[PDB]
């Protein structure tokens, strides 16, 4: 299901630290879904960054 | 000993990640790993043994 993936490096990271991820999804485009992420650290300092293109699962619409 | 059972078994370093240096791991506990690779079999499985021994030891020696 996911189809492109991009990620931006903003600051470093060490060994044995602990990451905070936070996922949203954000939008559409013709039946994918936008995925934007934010990784910080314990310092609560901006990490990564990035978007992701994730099909919609095998979809059949059906109508009355 | 299991640091040593990691480099005589052929495919060990990749599955122990965060080595198993458990001596530093209680003597310094910010260098500790995750709550949820411990928890993984491999590394649980031995460790939950060490533990039943010890308590087999503080039991014997302070008997004498």
């Amino acid at each position: 299901r996911v189809r492109g993936y991009t990620c931006q490096f903003v600051d470093m990271v060490l060994p044995n630290t602990a990451l905070k991820t936070s996922i949203q999804h954000v939008g559409m485009i013709n039946g994918r879904k936008l995925i934007k992420f934010e990784t910080r650290n314990e310092d609560d300092v901006v990490v990564l960054t990035g978007e992701a293109e994730i099909e919609q699962p095998v979809t059949t619409f059906v109508f009355t | 000993t299991l640091s040593e059972l990691i480099r005589t078994t052929l495919d060990a370093e990749k599955v122990f990640t965060q080595g198993l240096n458990i001596l530093e791991w209680l003597e310094n506990p910010s260098n500790t790993p995750d709550k949820d690779y411990l928890l993984s079999i491999p590394i649980s499985c031995p460790l939950i043994g060490v533990i039943q021994l010890a308590h087999y030891v503080v039991t014997a020696k302070l008997l004498g």
